[PDB]
């Protein structure tokens, strides 16, 4: 799943690649490569990963559905985990089966 | 499993789509890397872009091509779903062998041309 | 001898791994299957309508369409309907 | 245990595609280039530390209304949720989600769950 | 160019050499074949994971 | 009693070949999966409903509480599709099933009613708890229980739902407990 690559770690490794393919120092078709392996690497990463049991809540807006992947948009809602408490009043949330 | 590059089916799919954009009506002569273009499948290695050029399109059974650009083999006529007057009065060979194969693909499956051929002399039986 | 079971067993496992996958599949961006089927078709000449099926779960009235449009089917010698790309 | 998850995950990307690098035609500096590059960016952004850091029948629309703003739902800075789906459910308006492998960025923190469950009215 | 093409006929011996050593060894009793099995299983979890990018990225 | 009617199945015509996937994309509150079912569910909160908009063109429309709230809902599902810009027309909005409830407010004995109609009357206990009175001259199936729930369901237009309930009242006044 190419689902990764729009977080803080896949957009800073994708800007990064296109200086280089920028500046010729590095080129494309090699990066495609790298996003594969990158991608991979990053779920594989995902999978030995990991967590907690938890517990949560929330108000709902818009849904979608297509390609057995779940996008939703949340507002005025607040998620705890453990101790912390998160309030929020606009959350997007992807989810892969 | 001899030479292979890329993706399999560029070949059979090439002369497809050379094939089906013309018969839409975007008819003129192309060459492999305006397909390529054109799809947007230019990536698709030169190593492979050039064996398509030099012998994809070579092993092309009877390619129709006049020097830079491939051309339509099978039909020697345009097809023009139109006038075919001159194979009507072909009496030398029986109406030379009028094949449905080069028809229905057209606008018209044959049948609105044949209406208009069935009200002109144009006649039309299967066996 | 004879006792009172509501659902089958053997007929309850069908049922699970049935609402598991459903065929009714939607059919958009069709020319993706020619990429996968000529992919195939380039391994080897011609495949049994089968061996098609086994890569394409569209229905084979339209998979058959689909067939017919890029390629014929040869009896290759053993009925086995059995397609293949056209060598123009 | 996050910055630890990105450190283990980077590193094996980085060991995972050298080998296509070198068979690409590509000095080993350009490897270090890109750490540099991505660890840097981390850096500048300051989310978090990180170790390498420190170094009639035709009037349909003539009622009008009815339909809310679309553009409302993306801002790009919207608290963004990746997450894996068990079940989802539905009843009337009632919705029940059961989720897993999750990381959360609300209110500017950063979360992790492996197991979420929610509720909410539509 | 074609001092390369004909470079290129000894790459097709090469291929013709790379078959005769795989049955060489089936004599003498497929790695290569085990490789392109493994890739040809790859490309229909490809196709999945592209529909699962476009539809992150029109939805992000 | 007057039974309440709470549902609507309705069938709208909107004239013109739709591609479902586009609609999915745009539209809010709408959800599309083709292995399941083959059309776009779509919710609205004003007025509650749900329309399985077909790609034919042909729209059913259901959980309305009355007539006019259902009309109504269905000039509103064709409104999104034309807002998105395919041509849209409007034809035929014609009621499909209406489903009605009320209580008589006595305990009621089905097994008797068998007894004395098994010819209209069907009740097996494992199967179905309630009796099924199917009746011919309003052509209407109502499902009746041991509570008194009269659950009259199959009724094209609103009279049929009173009249069949005054036709089944003094069946069950003769057999009240």
């Amino acid at each position: 799943y190419q689902l990764y690559r729009n977080t803080t770690l896949g957009n800073s490794l994708q800007e990064s690649l296109d200086e280089l393919i920028q500046s010729q120092q590095i080129t494309p078709q090699l990066a495609l490569q790298v996003l594969l392996q990158f991608d991979k690497a990053i779920n594989a990463a995902l999978a030995q990963r990991v967590r907690n049991r938890v517990n949560f809540r929330g108000s709902l807006n818009t849904y979608r559905f297509c390609d057995n992947v779940w996008t939703f948009v949340l507002n005025d809602v607040e998620f705890r985990e453990v101790t912390e408490l998160i309030k929020v009043d606009k959350v997007k949330i992807v989810a892969c089966d | 499993s001899g030479s292979s590059g890329y993706k399999f089916g560029v070949l059979a799919k090439i002369v497809n789509y050379m094939k089906t954009r013309h018969q839409r009506g975007d008819t003129h002569p192309l060459t492999l890397d305006e397909i390529l273009d054109e799809t947007q499948h230019l990536d698709i290695g030169l190593k492979q872009k050039q064996w398509l050029m030099t012998e994809a399109l070579v092993n092309n059974p009877k390619i129709e091509v006049i020097d830079g650009k491939y051309a339509f083999k099978p039909k020697y006529n345009v097809r023009d779903k139109k006038a075919l007057l001159r194979l009507l009065d072909q009496h030398d060979q029986r109406g030379l062998g009028g094949i449905l194969l080069e028809d229905i693909e057209e606008a018209l499956p044959n049948s609105q041309k044949a209406v208009k051929a069935l009200g002109d002399q144009i006649l039309f039986v299967n066996r | 001898t004879n006792y009172k079971p509501v659902a089958n067993h053997q007929y309850n496992i069908e049922y699970e791994r049935k609402k598991k996958e459903d065929g009714k599949r939607a059919r958009a961006d069709k020319q993706h299957v020619l990429d996968m089927l000529f992919s195939a078709f380039e391994k080897h000449q011609y495949y049994n309508l089968k061996d098609l099926v086994d890569i394409t779960k569209q229905p084979v009235v339209y998979l058959k369409e689909i067939l017919k449009e890029i390629g014929v089917q040869n009896v290759k010698g053993i009925h086995k309907n059995t397609w293949e790309l056209k060598p123009e | 245990t996050v910055p630890k998850l990105y450190r283990s995950v980077i590193e094996d990307v980085i060991n995972d595609v050298r080998d296509i690098f070198l068979d690409d035609g590509v000095d080993e500096q350009v490897l270090m280039e890109l750490k540099t590059l991505w660890e840097n960016k981390l850096m500048q952004s300051r989310a978090v530390d990180g170790f390498h850091s420190e170094e009639e029948e035709e009037p349909l629309n003539s009622e009008d209304d009815v339909s809310d703003e679309e553009g409302q739902e993306l801002f790009d800075t919207e608290n963004v949720v990746v997450c894996q789906y068990d079940k989802i459910h539905r009843s009337k308006n009632k919705w029940k989600f059961h989720l897993k492998d999750g990381i959360m960025n609300l209110n500017g923190r950063d979360y992790i769950f492996s197991k979420a469950i929610g509720d909410a009215e539509w | 160019a074609q001092l390369k093409f004909f470079e290129q006929l000894d790459q097709i011996e090469k291929q013709r050499k790379d078959e005769q050593e795989r049955e060489i060894l089936m004599r003498a009793a497929q790695l290569r074949l085990k490789q392109k099995a493994k890739e040809m299983q790859q490309q229909e979890l490809a196709q999945m994971r592209q529909r699962d990018a476009n539809l992150t990225a029109l939805a992000a | 009693i007057v039974p309440q009617l709470q549902n609507i199945v309705s069938t709208v015509n909107l004239g013109c070949k739709l591609d479902l996937k586009t609609i999915a994309l745009r539209a809010r509150n709408a959800e599309y999966n083709p292995k399941r079912f083959a059309a776009v569910i779509m919710r609205i909160r004003e007025p509650r409903t749900t329309a399985l908009i077909f790609s034919s063109g042909k729209m059913v429309c259901t959980g309305a509480k009355s007539e006019e709230q259902s009309r109504l809902a269905a000039r509103k599902y064709a409104r999104v599709v034309q807002k998105l810009g395919f041509p849209a027309k409007f034809l035929d909005f014609k009621i499909q099933n209406m489903v009605g409830s009320c209580d008589v407010k006595f305990p009621i004995r089905l097994e008797g009613l068998v007894l004395t109609h098994q010819q209209f009357s069907s009740y097996e206990p494992e199967l179905f708890p309630g009796l099924i009175y199917r009746m011919i001259k309003p052509r209407i199936v109502l499902l009746i229980f041991v509570s008194g729930k009269v659950v009259l369901t199959g009724a094209k237009v609103r009279a049929e739902i009173y009249e069949a309930f005054e036709n089944i009242y003094p069946i069950l006044k003769g057999f009240r407990k």
